[PDB]
């Protein structure tokens, strides 16, 4: 069976890449304001000292994380006024210099799906949140450099330095790194262009109909948001107390009789502290894992071409290009894959003067009366000649070898 | 998380970011590389005069690239260059002891841990 | 060091020194007071368990992306870009470290480049040629063909392209010659 027809298709991809970072303080948290609290939290020699340290080495993380997958370019680059790249049009993903933060449209799509006093909340207890390191326009810079770096430059300025070259011409070498041989480009340009064009058309009207995809993305903050509330609610039980008003207890009772009611509370308060901070341990090597992925994506399918199967989408892969989400990548993949089969038979080898040909490149094909040579991913006869094969041996131990003639150009050259 | 208005020891060279009121380090307005992070896009470092010094990061230097429709860019020469790469594959192995650490060589202890279950096997 | 400096605290009893409350009460009112001190070690020694177990997968996990990199980048050459180094990679070296492993990865990197003037295919009698390894240049006044990552010009030949249709297909075609070495041997 050999294909006749392509088709050019978009996919998207979306990555969790940090999480928000937070601080806790034991002092206000567990005792409040208070002088004996505080005494008795002395016997416990150096527990939330350790806590303290423990959350600050998850936050430390969050900050690397995302330098590490967007900072991948040592220069910025800047796309030229000239708007002439054979037909293709990435007016969609460019960013676009008309609104203070810029950014692109899918940007801005990708921003508005995503819905976000609370930290007054944590203010009566202490607890706090620390704003990442990298703004969201550094990310929106590092992102436009990225793409502007695969439009001008192929592939070359991921490994040295940055050299220019006609958009046609990449594309062209691209399909040749998949087994089709470059004549089928030049000769379907504006057939390929109309078709990534609509394929982009399709995705801003995909993501502006409710996408239930971008959900993932979402699901890791609400948990974090659920698992915080559940921390303050765990501030309304007595744990066998009389009371769980610190202040109300040495209202009421005398100092050695409301020390055993403080500690009994010190205890919840301390085991409910140590539970949320390793669930926060856990889940920090889950997005790490899904950080360190993210970062492998890009470096590979956008900063080249990768040959690893379903690695970079779902078919022969061409490019990709990236956009920022808020705590998160979205990948754009471009994929190439046949359309229409027809049936052909075939046969091994060709023997014809007592000695059996085997094709140089792509395989036998015959429609029925005659026998022609074609790549393997496309359809595209050629009379059989001493230029597309080669000889070994006799014809007489190929298991399904056929009579058939080779040309032989120079003989009639020489005529 | 303090605005600036409530200070305990202030002298000058009072700034305020978006991480809160930064005091004692001078501010400028020439960008350079982060040197040591503070968030929200400023970065502190010790540069020349003899002050600290606080900026906005800067993510590199910018060109374009003479793009064109009929231009190429060739090389004509190469380079051999070594990297080094450093990968951790273990940590010390430890190993702690039941009685000996939470009883020590007491007798009665012993007795009194039994009555707890297998909290250390 | 903190486990171990954790075993001075009091834990809301007497001493923290075993010896010094089993010297000083009778073991029906010397119970409760041992009773604490157990329970606060137990404690301690959970936590330091479970961050030693949490420790242990990150180092695993380390420890497998390493092997996979000794697998690759040193029994063999990897296409996968900033996989073993910046840039295209030839071979790598391994060296041990204590506690560690040190990868000493050699690229090749291209060093200058020059300006020229390209077009996707040529005309030359009705029928288009295209290159079958390289791509065209022309410093303003010839045409040649070269390699992709260096610079090698040669003469255009039948024995250095394809013919496939027809021109005024292509969106930039331009019209040349070719040698066809075959012609001069002929006479
Ligand atoms: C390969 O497929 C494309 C579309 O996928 C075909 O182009 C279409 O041709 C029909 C003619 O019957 C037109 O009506 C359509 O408008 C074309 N599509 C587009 C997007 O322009 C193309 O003809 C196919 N090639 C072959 C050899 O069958
Ligand atoms: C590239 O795509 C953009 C986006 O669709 C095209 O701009 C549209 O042009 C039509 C009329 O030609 C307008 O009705 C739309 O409002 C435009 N959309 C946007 C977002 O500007 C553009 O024409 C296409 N071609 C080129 C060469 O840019
Ligand atoms: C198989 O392909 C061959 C090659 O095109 C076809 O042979 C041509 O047929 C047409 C129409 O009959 C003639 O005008 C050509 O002169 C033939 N060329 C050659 C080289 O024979 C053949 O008809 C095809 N067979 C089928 C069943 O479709
Ligand atoms: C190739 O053609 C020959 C016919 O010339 C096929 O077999 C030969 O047939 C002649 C008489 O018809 C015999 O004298 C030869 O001994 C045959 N050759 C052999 C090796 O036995 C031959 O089978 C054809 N090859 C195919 C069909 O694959
Ligand atoms: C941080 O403090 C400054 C200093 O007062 C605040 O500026 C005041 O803002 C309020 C409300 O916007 C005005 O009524 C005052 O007249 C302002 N005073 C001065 C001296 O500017 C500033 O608003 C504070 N930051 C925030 C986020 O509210
Ligand atoms: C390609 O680059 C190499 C290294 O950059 C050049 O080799 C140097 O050539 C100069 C001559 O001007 C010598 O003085 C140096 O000692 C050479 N370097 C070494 C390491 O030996 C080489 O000349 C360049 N080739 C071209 C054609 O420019
Ligand atoms: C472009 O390069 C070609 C290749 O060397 C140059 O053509 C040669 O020029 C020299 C003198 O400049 C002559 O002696 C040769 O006979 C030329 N070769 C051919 C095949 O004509 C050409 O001069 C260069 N053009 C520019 C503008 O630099
Ligand atoms: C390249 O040169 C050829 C001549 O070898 C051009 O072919 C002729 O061009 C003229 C004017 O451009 C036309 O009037 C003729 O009809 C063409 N065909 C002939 C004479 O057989 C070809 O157009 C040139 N291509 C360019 C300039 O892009
Ligand atoms: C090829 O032939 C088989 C059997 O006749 C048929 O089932 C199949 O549909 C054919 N292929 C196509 C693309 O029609
Ligand atoms: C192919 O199969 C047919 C029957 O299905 C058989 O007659 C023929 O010899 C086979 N040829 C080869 C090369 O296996
Ligand atoms: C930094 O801010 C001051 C205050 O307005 C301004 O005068 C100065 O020009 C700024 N620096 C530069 C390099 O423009
Ligand atoms: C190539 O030509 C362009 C045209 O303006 C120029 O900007 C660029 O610097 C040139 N490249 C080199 C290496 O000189
Ligand atoms: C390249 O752009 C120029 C405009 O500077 C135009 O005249 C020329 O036709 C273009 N060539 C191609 C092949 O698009």
């Amino acid at each position: 069976a050999i294909p006749t027809n392509f088709t050019i298709s978009v996919t998207t991809e979306i990555l969790p890449v940090s999480m928000t970072k937070t601080s806790v303080d034991c002092t206000m948290y567990i005792c409040g304001d208070s002088t004996e609290c505080s005494n008795l939290l002395l016997q416990y020699g150096s527990f939330c000292t350790q806590l303290n340290r423990a959350l600050t080495g998850i936050a430390v993380e969050q900050d690397k994380n995302t330098q590490e997958v967007f900072a991948q370019v040592k220069q910025i680059y800047k796309t030229p006024p000239i708007k002439d790249f054979g037909g293709f049009n990435f007016s969609q993903i460019l960013p676009d210099p008309s609104k203070p933060s810029k950014r692109s449209f899918i940007e801005d799509l990708l921003f508005n799906k995503v819905t976000l006093d609370l930290i007054c909340a944590q203010k009566f207890n202490g607890l706090t949140v620390l704003p990442p390191l990298l703004t969201d326009e550094m990310i929106a810079q590092y992102t436009s450099a990225l793409l502007a770096g695969t439009i001008t430059s192929g592939w070359t300025f991921g490994a040295g330095a940055a050299l220019q070259i006609p958009f046609a011409m990449q594309m062209a070498y691209r399909f040749n790194g998949i087994g089709v041989t470059q004549n089928v480009l030049y000769e379907n340009q504006k057939l390929i262009a109309n078709q990534f064009n609509s394929a982009i058309g399709k995705i801003q009207d995909s993501l502006s109909s409710t996408a239930s995809a971008l959900g993932k993305l979402q699901d890791v903050v609400n948990q974090n948001a659920q698992a915080l509330n559940t921390l303050v609610k765990q501030l309304s039980s007595n744990f066998g107390a009389i009371s769980s008003v610190l202040n109300d207890i040495l209202s009421r009772l005398d100092p050695p009789e409301a020390e055993v009611q403080i500690d009994r509370l010190i205890t919840g308060r301390l085991q409910s502290l140590q539970t949320y901070v390793t669930q926060q341990l856990i889940r920090a090597a889950e997005i790490r894992a899904s950080a360190n992925l993210a970062a492998t994506k890009m470096s590979e399918c956008v900063l080249g071409q990768s040959k690893r199967v379903d690695f970079c989408g779902k078919g022969y892969h061409l490019m990709s290009f990236p956009q920022s989400a808020p705590h998160g990548v979205v990948f754009l993949h471009v994929t190439y894959v046949p359309a229409q089969e027809k049936n052909f038979t075939t046969a091994p080898a060709i023997c014809h003067d007592g000695k059996a040909h085997f094709p140089r490149e792509g395989v036998f094909v015959s429609n029925g009366t005659h026998w022609f040579v074609t790549q393997r991913n496309f359809y595209e006869p050629q009379i059989i000649t001493t230029d597309n094969t080669f000889v070994s041996g006799n014809c007489d131990v190929v298991i399904g070898i056929v009579n058939n003639t080779v040309y032989d150009p120079l003989q009639p050259e020489l005529d | 998380d303090v605005n600036c208005w409530r200070v305990y020891s202030t002298g000058s060279n009072v700034f305020q970011t978006r991480a809160g009121c930064l005091i004692g380090a001078e501010h400028v307005n020439n960008s350079y590389e982060c040197d040591i992070p503070i968030g929200a896009g400023i970065c502190a470092s010790y540069q020349t005069s003899q002050s600290i010094i606080a900026y906005t990061m800067s993510l590199g230097a910018e060109n374009s690239v003479a793009y064109s429709n009929n231009s190429i860019a060739i090389p004509t020469n190469f380079t051999i260059s070594v990297t080094t790469e450093i990968l951790p594959v273990s940590m010390t192995k430890t190993s702690v002891d039941c009685t000996m650490y939470i009883c020590g060589d007491s007798t009665e202890c012993s007795n009194l841990l039994l009555q707890y279950g297998s909290f250390c096997t």
